Parts: structure tokens; C-alpha cells; sequence
């Protein structure tokens, strides 16, 4: 399951984890690719239960997203100790496994 | 007059969205992105700017800006143009419709700005009253070669003329 | 609150671009008109008008406004409305671009008008402040029968909803 | 000829002529069908030279077009006494020709 991050705070204290790599898909619902990608992140959840995976709406939690200079969803950011260690822009489920396999 | 003085970049700010071919290559939704004029203008040597009065409009469309996209890959190439900015006071989701009607594929060297509330373009005097309080920019064509405005001028008829606001005009003074 | 007083059109104007299929009969080129909200409303029955915060935005473009494209045939032949009006503060030019790009082919019983410096959208309270005194409207819907408001309501958050702003929201008031 | 009117005093004088069928195509330079029509008003000019012609581009003299209510270019408006009798809207040569003959 992918949880949803409907706060600030919410998102921060996710990130709050530590050590355990942390992954957020941040979304639109009226975008095409978000919508195609998200089966598909539930997937990767499933996979990779050492990693902990959130979903945020950039429009309903704009602040967050521009803080992150999220600019194009989908856009899957990697987190290891509160802080980014990459990304992947786009619906791109090469570079979003990969990404996940060796920052796990 | 603001020709041989410094860019009055100042605070002001303006929103874009970007167009790409390698980010169709990762399918996905653009959003509005904030540009710092002073951050744009210390980042590129050399930067057209022309303002219109608005996006869709039929001299905009048809005289004034597709000399802009005709003429850029010259410009990047022979002349050495770092940025060519399309500036109105237009939500920027209009002004990204806007340039892909008009044929642009890519914003990595050409940008459609938008001046919410014609804050920066009343700043240098190129705005046009439309009525009870309302600016539109007027049409205009502004040259910054590192940091220093080398060229502005400001059409007198907007709504009709393409003369100083030309590309053609720009080139010139390239 | 609006609802069950005279609509309060005072001296509001708005701008909109006639779009027809029997004026490209005879091939011309459209102009931007300026119609009396007064007159509007005294000379059709039954309106419906729906703001946006932005031509070409996402939830306005995908959410939004399609649902009363999609109804308009049933709005106008079951249900009695003589005008949809779609209110936004961008310039008449994109917003023309905008209904053209969402199917508009006949502006007889649908206008998308321009309500400029969101001078009337802010006088009924249903605004959207987006910095730096930049109006935008907010997202809302109203219905007005024989010059009396029936029905008026606004998103609390525009940018993500469409609840009481809706078409289905509209078609319960009818 | 058809004569450019380039100002309200050109306009209003131009309407000032009295029993003289007095046409004015107001025209903009960017419209394709102003661009069409433009050939055949000088044509219809040499024909009836009984009627005076006349051309308005409507972005420069722009309040003497709001005044006339023309909203759509090309649009011929025939006057008679310094009054409008008619107009035709659209690049449509029948209804011009035709316009002009029963008013000429």
C-alpha cells in the first residue's frame, strides 16, 4: 500500500524515518501519466517492503511540492535520513525500479 | 531610458511552464516554475526579451512573435542568444498554450513569461492601460548583453505596429 | 449572501468572442464585444454562470468546464437556460483559444467572457487573491432566473474542486 | 480607387457626401478574409462609380468601429443621408454586389 500525505507535517515526520528509504510519488489527479504510474508504484510497494512508499497531491499539498521543486508529475523523490538522495521524473518504471533496488 | 544601464532586474519575478521533447521522452504534467529576473540574467550572457499585450491576440499572433521562433535557432547559434523571453501578463497556462500553437516544441532556449499583474513591465514604463486600472504589457523588444540593457524600445501604436519590437529591429542590434 | 436578491450586475461589463458555424458561412474574423451584465440578464430568463481561476488550467480544462459543454444541448432544450457563461479574468483572445480547444463551436447559448482586473468576480465576493493584489476568479457557480440569484455558491479550494461549482451541482438547482 | 479613411473627421466627412451611396469595408490587416476581399471592393469601385468606396482598418481607428458596432471583418456598411441603409458581414461578393446595386 501506498499512504497518502495529506500535510506538511505529515510528509515531514515520513521523512522523519531514518535509515529506511523512503519514497514519494508526488501526483496529480488530473494528470495522465500520474494516473498510469500509480498501479504501478503500489507494485514496487509490494516488492520492496524495506522501503516505505507515500503519495502526495501537488495541488492539494502545493507548498511541499514547490519546496521540493517538483516542476512535472509523476515525480518519484528518494530519501535516506530526512534527506533526498535522488529522483525520477516521469512515468518511467525502469529508472523508478532501479532506483528503488539500489537506494534500498 | 534604460539603454547602458545595468538590467533593473530588481525582485522581480516571473512564471513559466516548460515545453520539452525529452521530457515527453518521460511522459509527464508540467507545472508553473518561478524565474528570478536577476537569476536569469546572471546565468546567461546574452538575453532578448519582448513583451506583447495578449497571448492569442491576433498582431501578437500573427505579425510579432513567430519572427521570435522563426528566427531562433539563428539566434542561438550565429548570434550567440543565451534566452529569448516572451513576456505578457497572461496565467502562464495560457501563455504554454499559446507557444505550442505557435510552434514551440522546446523551452530550453526560448521561455513565454508571465508578469502577473504587469508588475515588471510598469517598472520600466513599456505597459499599456487597457481601462479602470488594467495593464496589459505594450510591445516592446529589450536586448541584455551581461547584465547591461544594450537596447529597449517600446512601439507608440501596440495594438497595430511591429516596427521597434520586430525581431528584425533585435537583430539588428545584435 | 447572494441567494434569493436581485442579481447585482450594477454597471459590470464583460468582454467575450462570438464563435459561430454559420458566420464561417460568411468567412469572417471575430472581434472581442463588450456586453452590459444588466442587459444579459434582463434579456434572457434563465443563465447559468460558472467562474474558473485560469484559461487553460488543469482542473478548470479537465474537471471543470467539459461537463458544461457536455450538458449544454440538455441545458438549453429540457431544462429552459437561454446563456452559459464561463467567467474567468484572462484576456477575451485565450479565452476564445481556450472554449475553441474544448469544443466550442456555437457561442449562441455558451460565452466564455473575460471579467477584466476581476473587477465583478471580487464585487460578489467568489475571488481568488494570487499575490501581490492579482485577482484570478475562484471556482463557483450561480444560477439567475428572471433577475433574481436561485442559487450561488464557491469552492473553498478552488484549485482541487469542483463540488458546488459543478455542473451536476448546477443541474439539482434547476 | 477605394479610399482609406485613417480618422473619425475622414470617416464622419466621408458620410457627410449626401444622396452619394457611401461603402466603407472595415478590414483588419491581419485577417485572412479582409486580405481576400480586398481585390474585389477595388473591382466593385470601378463599376459603380456612381458610389463612393471606402476602406477602415479597424485596430486604427478603433472607436470609429465599436461605434458602428462592428464586431466581425470584413464588414461593408452602406450609408446613405450620413445614415446607415445596410451591411454585409463576411467575405460574401453576391451580397456586396448585390448591396450595392439596390442601394447605388
Amino acid at each position: 500500500m501506498v499512504t497518502q500525505l495529506k500535510s506538511a507535517s505529515e510528509y515531514d515526520s515520513a521523512l522523519a524515518s531514518g535509515d529506511k528509504l523512503v519514497v514519494v510519488d508526488f501526483f496529480a489527479t488530473w494528470c495522465g501519466p500520474s494516473k498510469m504510474i500509480a498501479p504501478m508504484i503500489e507494485k514496487f510497494a509490494e516488492q520492496y517492503s524495506d522501503a516505505a512508499f507515500y503519495k502526495l497531491d501537488v495541488d492539494e499539498v502545493s507548498d511541499v511540492a514547490q519546496k521540493a521543486e517538483v516542476s512535472s508529475m509523476p515525480t518519484l523523490i528518494f530519501y535516506k535520513g530526512g534527506k533526498e538522495v535522488t529522483r525520477v521524473v516521469g512515468a518511467n518504471p525502469a529508472a523508478i525500479k532501479q532506483a528503488i533496488a539500489s537506494n534500498v | 531610458d534604460l539603454v547602458n544601464k545595468k538590467f533593473p532586474a530588481g525582485d522581480y519575478k516571473f512564471q513559466y511552464i516548460a515545453i520539452s521533447q525529452s521530457d515527453a521522452d518521460s511522459e509527464s504534467c508540467k507545472m508553473p516554475q518561478t524565474v528570478e529576473w536577476s537569476k536569469l540574467i546572471s546565468e546567461n550572457k546574452k538575453v532578448i526579451i519582448t513583451g506583447a499585450p495578449a497571448a492569442f491576440s491576433p498582431t501578437s499572433t500573427v505579425s510579432h512573435i513567430p519572427g521570435y521562433i522563426n528566427y531562433l535557432d539563428e539566434l542561438v547559434k550565429e548570434k550567440e542568444v543565451d534566452q529569448v523571453i516572451v513576456v505578457t501578463v497572461d496565467n502562464p497556462f495560457a501563455n504554454q498554450a499559446w507557444a505550442k500553437s505557435l510552434g514551440v516544441k522546446d523551452t530550453t532556449h526560448i521561455k513565454f513569461a508571465s508578469d502577473p499583474g504587469c508588475a515588471f513591465t510598469k517598472s520600466i514604463g513599456f505597459e499599456l492601460a487597457v481601462g479602470d486600472g488594467v495593464y496589459w504589457s505594450g510591445r516592446w523588444a529589450m536586448v541584455v548583453e551581461n547584465g547591461i540593457v544594450t537596447y529597449a524600445a517600446k512601439e507608440t501604436n501596440p495594438g497595430t505596429d511591429v516596427t521597434v519590437s520586430s525581431v528584425e529591429s533585435v537583430l539588428a542590434h545584435l
